[PDB]
């Protein structure tokens, strides 16, 4: 399978 | 109406702040001994304007380095290293009375070496007026 | 000054001076005290010090100068009572026991002075070592009699026999020799029927506390060796368990007697046992429950109180409870009326797991793990644990320590991981369920905190690979979601960094889920090498760290390409490597080329390995080419600090893929072998030149001590790269000859504290892996490090302490790997080699001691193996007896104790070899000994001669005996260690009995 | 309020360095073996007035034992250490741990494994125990590193105050004087000054 969400909010990861 | 249940530093201000190493050269040994490890501070007395190294060991929290940092002294390289200075201090008061020595300061990087050097003479000048 | 007249033995003994000189010891401070502390060790130390003993003992009023008397007379009872004339003997037994007796019937000193009644105690039981049973028959039976007439007599008795079954059975291994050993344990084997009925009767009846603590310590002291008939074919188990918990102050006591109980050595086939068992367990728990706490009680609370004597009484019960229950537990899982029992002794040790104390933890940890083994593989028996099991997944969740410098912290983690993985399989469902609620509470915020996300991230972590990898699916697409949203959430760049950090390090546990969630892995990556940019403290660190993790696990998916991709993955990784590693320390810069090694080296096919490699190293080697065009155009340059150390980090960068690559390192290596071996000349040149100018002291210099980082960094290169070929006929013909070129005259020729260590070890792995093809190559090596290594090393233990290391290194895998090369040495550089392997003897250092004895040992070997031809025969003629003295000097000398299995082993060869009539010669001169004579008897007279010299207060008898033992136990290397520690024993005192060594028989 | 501390162990474990370190802040790196016993003042500031620990350091080594347990008597407090490079420095703990009881019964003890910084440790973390039973405080410890160097103190000063709750503080500060360098001492600074200047720092590899 993919799970295309956790990889989306995963790319979007931010320290800030 | 419920009745409810029942470091002399705090006047200075921290101009600067750097971890280091100390040491102190032993002339008869003539060897370079320790004496702590932690973060040495510029303390900016607010009533005297007058300017201060203190250094206290981790943990324990003892002092290791109490002293005006005069305009006479002058910061000297190590033959061993590019990220330390030698100068010699007549008046410490780490242990008690106010004792002479000659210190080594080490820092973690020739960077955090040369910008103490900047804060020191910098604190020199603080210290003339 | 005027203390020192103590010390003036022609005069009496003024007494008053003795007190004032151990007063301003004990009491005063500073140069006074310094001052009577010399005095009172040479008083102590006078060999006629003990004649005045009585003296001090009879007319003293302070009880630290009677103390050092009976130091003093403790002296002489161990190492010389037997050489006194047996008028000194019975003087000396008759004024302990009559000033034991005295201090007994004055209440006022009994009570008052317990550490003097002690140390004579004490004094008293040496003496019995040597005196009793054989010349004190009537010791025991007039103990028990004069109990009775006293109960400080009796409680003073109780510590008399606790100290005499601690000397016999606890501490006689290292002190007596074997054979009087079991001469004592037997003595009171036989009279222990009497000792016991004293002690139970006392148990039973007195009512004396301080009589009862007494007695029950020397209890604890039977029950390390008695058999198990006087503790369960009496009353005893029931006045502990029931009794004697009552009390506090025998409740520490007995419970440390029941938790020793509980090892007895019993039978398990005898049922009423079985039910004795099992009642004393029921009597201890009932006590606790209700003269103690409730098993519903606080225990962390408490403990952390630290009121009186609780933290030693949590302490003792978490080992008693743990101790029985590892032991006897299924005595109580069948039974259904022992099943409250079963759980309540279970809901305390819950309880004790939740105390702040890391040793205490680490004790209830190793019996949850004890359990948690057998749940999971015994059949029927998880069920009864179940609600156990589930508070006990939340206590680990909840205490999970870092998993990634503390060894101590290293240790536990595995150790909860360990339990936390068994009680997932024993319920994946309930695991789960805690997990995902405690992530609640760090988004709620109710339990939010840097330690708690952390403690919670490395628990969830721990457990990969237990679940099913659906289960796993949604688990870990739960936490990361979970966990992304948590950081969303919060502000600065303090808590977005701790988040993201647990993030990663989830993530790099799950590499199953990884290797089958492509877009994901790839997604995780680049989120990494954005990380790479972040300044933020320790966000570097955390990058590249999980970086080389995940590749070392899902290297595969990185080399092949991918559905959707148009190129593995690693070429995109090498495509980008400046920008991605621009703003990354060199340190880290080296740990993301070798994650790159990794990766290229499952690469298979050559062609396309090769072409990775080369495209990995484009910037390095770029950066090396120019150098090596300006640095040898004017070697000047080299002074340059920024080009030492560009210089460095392009070595280091080649360090980092060839660890990794190993063999596939080759063709990198030989693009830059050559001008690299260059370098390290011009380098080498440049030391010598800084130290002719400028003095030693250069080497301490900053520019020196990069231009020998330069020198380390190449031979550290060289080194891994051999260690790791798998072609050696190319590391023979293509590099040896040009490494040896390079180091060995450089080495030689440079003054003491110029030469490096490192090319000692750098020649240690050459010879290692191909030493058996270069012979000429291990006779170079030898002729250019080992006579100037020596003379370094050769004038004290301490100075050049890491050529130390290597030395001997090199030397012990040089007699391994190319014997022949010693063959060719000259006679006296041999004899240096002799001389060397002995002085690794006298090493305390063990990594100089071990090698020194296996040397040694191989060496032996090594000659044995040449058989009888003259080089064999000139060895043992010259150096047999050397190896032989040598031996028995560092194994009985006392300062060389963790040698001594090696030492014994090598004395165990070199003796065999004469009683196997192995050596061919005589090791003897024409002259010392009529012709005909064996080696075997030759050898027994230099023995004999040799101890007789070196300890010459032994007997000859003892010697002889000594001698023949261990002779003939020469192909028994455990009877034989046995006989030597027997004579370690005997060398300490005077008259040991030769019959000690038919031991063995 | 002063407490007697006794320390034991084998000779070579670091006894006497780690009482230095606490002592001076410096490392010594040489071995000179005590000869009987070293007693030093040693005082920590918490946030219940100083303690000042009477350190007994004794010697190790059998030749140089001196009086042996008679320096134990009336200790309050003590220290066993081992060194986790040597096993037989950790075979010998329950030696040391009989002679210093008999004369000590009833002391707050830290067990001490020392030496941690080397990387080839001999005495693993599981195969130390013997605290558990004989209800010692174990640490590892490093005088080189200084690692948990601090802890046996503070865990022996809150058994000896009373106080779970016990921190070390930071000691007052006071203003330091004002300097004036005597004219007539500038010739003889000069000197010491070149010859420190001249004389490398130790351990120029370490982290500081
Ligand atoms: N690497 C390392 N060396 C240490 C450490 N502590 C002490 N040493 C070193 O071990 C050696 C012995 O030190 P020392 O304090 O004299 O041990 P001791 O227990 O006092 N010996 P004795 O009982 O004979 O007086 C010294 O060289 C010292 O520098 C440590 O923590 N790490
Ligand atoms: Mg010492």
């Amino acid at each position: 399978s993919y799970e295309a969400e956790t990889v989306s909010a995963m790319a979007l990861l931010s320290v800030g | 109406h419920f009745e409810p249940v029942v470091t002399m530093e705090e006047d200075e201000e921290v101009l600067y702040k750097v971890r280091a190493k100390l040491f102190r050269f032993d002339a008869d040994a003539k060897e370079w001994k320790e004496r702590g490890t932690g973060d040495c501070k510029f303390l900016k007395n607010k009533k005297t304007n007058k300017v201060r190294i203190l250094m206290r060991r981790d943990k324990t929290l003892k002092i290791c380095a109490n002293h005006i940092i005069a305009p006479e002294y002058t910061l000297k390289p190590n033959v061993g290293s590019d990220r330390s200075w030698v100068y010699a201090c007549t008046a410490d008061i780490a242990e008690g009375e106010a004792e002479a020595f000659t210190f080594a300061i080490r820092f973690g990087s020739k960077e955090n070496a040369d910008k103490f050097k900047e804060e020191f003479e910098k604190a020199q000048e603080i210290n003339k007026k | 000054g005027s203390m020192e007249g103590i010390l003036d033995f022609s005069n009496d003994l003024d007494i008053a001076l003795l007190d004032q000189v151990v007063s301003t010891f004990y009491q005063g401070s500073g140069v006074q005290q310094k001052q009577a502390q010399e005095i009172l060790t040479k008083f102590q130390d006078n060999p006629d010090a003990w004649q005045k003993a009585d003296q001090i003992l009879q007319f003293s009023t302070n009880p630290q100068s009677k103390f050092i008397a009976l130091s003093i007379l403790d002296k002489l009872i161990t190492r010389k009572w037997k050489l006194l004339p047996n008028d000194h003997r019975i003087g000396i037994r008759n004024f302990v026991v009559g000033m034991i007796i005295s201090m007994c019937q004055d209440d006022e000193v009994f009570k008052t002075q317990k550490n003097l009644i002690n140390k004579s105690d004490l004094t008293l039981v040496q003496i019995l070592k040597q005196e009793w049973p054989q010349n004190w028959p009537e010791f025991i039976p007039e103990l028990i009699g004069s109990s009775s007439s006293s109960v400080n007599v009796c409680e003073n008795n109780m510590i008399v026999l606790k100290l005499l079954s601690e000397e016999v059975f606890d501490f006689s291994a290292e002190q007596m020799t074997q054979a009087k050993a079991l001469h004592l344990k037997n003595s009171m084997s036989k009279e222990f029927e009497q000792i016991f009925k004293l002690c139970f009767q006392v148990l039973e009846q007195g009512s004396s506390s301080s009589l009862i603590v007494a007695t029950l310590e020397s209890l604890l002291r039977y029950l390390h060796w008695i058999p198990y008939r006087y503790i369960y074919e009496t009353n005893i188990l029931e006045l502990l368990s029931t009794k004697f918990m009552t009390s506090p102050d025998t409740r520490a006591i007995t419970l440390k007697c029941l938790t020793e109980v509980s090892n007895l050595k019993i039978p398990q086939d005898n049922d009423l046992i079985k039910r004795q068992t099992v009642l004393f367990f029921q009597n201890t728990l009932q006590q606790i429950a209700t003269s103690v706490m409730p098993v519903t009680a606080d225990l962390k609370a408490t403990y952390a109180n630290a009121n009186g004597n609780d933290q030693s009484f949590l302490q003792d019960l978490a080992m008693f409870l743990t101790t029985y229950l590892a032991r006897n537990r299924a005595l109580l899982e069948s039974d259904e009326s022992l099943r409250e029992l079963l759980l309540n002794a279970h809901q305390y040790l819950i309880q004790l797991s939740k105390i702040e104390e890391r040793e205490l933890f680490k004790t209830t940890l190793d019996y949850w793990h004890n359990l948690v083994a057998d749940l999971f593989y015994e059949p029927l028996k998880k069920h009864i644990y179940e609600e156990i099991c589930s508070q006990l997944r939340l206590v680990i969740i909840e205490n999970m320590v870092r998993p990634e410098k503390e060894s101590d912290t290293i240790q536990l983690y595995k150790s909860e991981r360990e339990v936390l993985v068994y009680l997932t399989h024993l319920n994946v469902i309930d695991t789960e369920e805690i997990m995902i609620s405690k992530l609640a509470r760090q988004i709620d915020g109710s339990e939010w905190s840097w330690h708690n996300i952390n403690t919670l991230s490395w628990a969830i972590g721990s457990i990969s690979g237990t679940m099913s990898e659906d289960t796993e699916k949604r688990f870990v697409v739960t936490v990361i979601k979970d966990l992304l949203g948590l950081c969303e959430q919060k502000r600065g760049k303090d808590n977005k960094a701790v988040v993201a950090s647990d993030i990663m390090y989830v993530v790099g546990q799950y590499p199953r889920f990884l290797k089958a969630h492509w877009n994901f892995l790839r997604t995780v990556i680049l989120k990494l090498f954005e990380f790479m940019h972040e300044t933020h403290e320790g966000v570097q660190d955390m990058a590249c760290d999980t970086f080389i993790k995940i590749v070392q696990k899902c290297k595969y998916h990185f080399v092949i390409q991918q559905p959707r991709e148009s190129e593995p993955f690693i070429q995109t990784i090498i495509r980008d490597i400046q920008k991605t590693t621009a703003d990354l320390q060199p340190q880290q810069v080296h740990t993301f080329y070798k994650a790159c090694g990794i990766i290229i080296s499952e690469e298979r096919s050559v062609a396309e390995r090769n072409r990775l490699l080369s495209d990995l190293m484009q910037l390095p080697n770029m950066a090396w080419d120019t150098i090596v065009e300006q640095s040898t155009a004017n070697p000047t340059l080299l002074l340059d600090s920024e080009t030492v150390k560009i210089i460095a980090n392009i070595i280091k960068t080649n360090v980092a893929v060839c660890t990794s690559m190993g063999a596939d390192f080759y063709p990198q290596l030989g693009h830059i072998y050559y001008n690299m071996l260059q370098l390290y000349r011009a380098v080498s040149s440049m030391i010598s030149a800084q130290v002719a100018a400028e003095g030693l002291i250069a080497t301490k210099t900053p520019k020196v001590r990069g231009l020998r980082t330069i020198k380390k960094e190449i031979l550290k290169l060289v080194e891994t790269y051999i260690s790791k070929a798998r072609n050696l006929d190319d590391v023979v013909k293509v590099l040896v000859e040009p490494l040896l070129n390079a180091v060995l005259e450089d080495y030689m020729n440079n003054v003491p504290d110029a030469r490096d260590a490192e090319v000692l070890n750098c020649m240690t792995t050459v010879v290692e892996k191909v030493g058996h093809m270069i012979p000429q190559g291990v006779i170079l090596i030898l002729q250019s490090v080992f006579e100037c290594t020596l003379d370094m090393i050769n004038k004290d233990f301490t100075e050049y302490p890491e050529h130390r290391v290597e030395f001997y290194k090199l030397l012990k895998v040089i007699n391994e790997k190319s014997f022949a090369a010693f063959l060719e040495l000259p006679p006296a550089a041999f004899k240096l080699f002799v001389d060397a392997i002995c002085w690794a003897f006298k090493h305390n250092n063990r990594d100089v001691e071990v090698n020194g004895l296996q040397i040694a040992l191989d060496l032996v070997k090594n000659i044995e193996r040449m058989g009888n031809v003259p080089f064999a025969n000139e060895f043992h003629k010259n150096y047999f007896f050397i190896f032989v003295s040598e031996t028995f000097f560092v194994l009985t000398d006392s300062d060389h104790k963790s040698g001594f299995s090696k030492q014994a082993l090598l004395l165990m060869k070199l003796i065999s070899l004469v009683y196997d009539n192995k050596i061919s010669v005589p090791l003897y001169q024409e002259a010392e000994v009529p012709q005909g004579t064996s080696n075997q008897v030759y050898l027994s007279q230099y023995l004999a001669n040799m101890l007789s010299n070196a300890f010459p207060h032994l007997t000859s008898e003892q010697i002889a005996s000594f001698l023949s033992a261990l002779t003939k136990q020469c192909k028994d290397l455990v009877v034989f260690k046995g006989t030597l520690r027997d004579f370690l024993v005997q060398i300490k005192e005077v008259g040991g009995d030769p019959t000690d060594y038919l031991f063995a028989e | 309020v002063q407490f007697k501390l006794v320390l034991v162990g084998d000779g070579g474990t670091g006894k006497t360095t780690f009482v230095k370190r606490h002592l001076t802040g410096e490392f010594e790196k040489k071995y000179v073996a005590t000869l009987g016993v070293e007693v030093h003042p040693l005082v920590f500031h918490t946030n219940r007035g100083p303690i000042k620990f009477n350190v007994w350091d004794t010697a190790g080594q059998e030749k140089f034992g001196g009086l042996r347990d008679g320096y134990y008597i009336q200790a309050q407090c003590a220290i066993i250490m081992f060194d986790v490079t040597s096993r037989v420095t950790y075979k010998n703990v329950p030696n040391w741990h009989r002679d210093l009881v008999r004369v000590c019964e009833n002391i707050p003890i830290v067990l001490c494994g020392n030496k941690v910084d080397i990387k080839d440790r001999k005495v693993k973390a599981k195969s130390i125990v013997f605290h558990r039973k004989k209800n010692l405080q174990y640490y590892d410890i490093s005088a080189k590193s200084n690692y948990n160097f601090e802890k046996p103190f503070l865990w022996l000063a809150r058994k000896l105050i009373g106080d779970p709750n016990l921190e070390f503080v930071a000691m007052p500060a006071l203003a330091p004087p004002e300097v004036v360098m005597d004219p007539a001492l500038a010739a003889q600074y000069e000197h010491d000054l070149e010859v420190a200047q001249t004389t490398a720092l130790p351990d120029e590899d370490d982290d500081l």
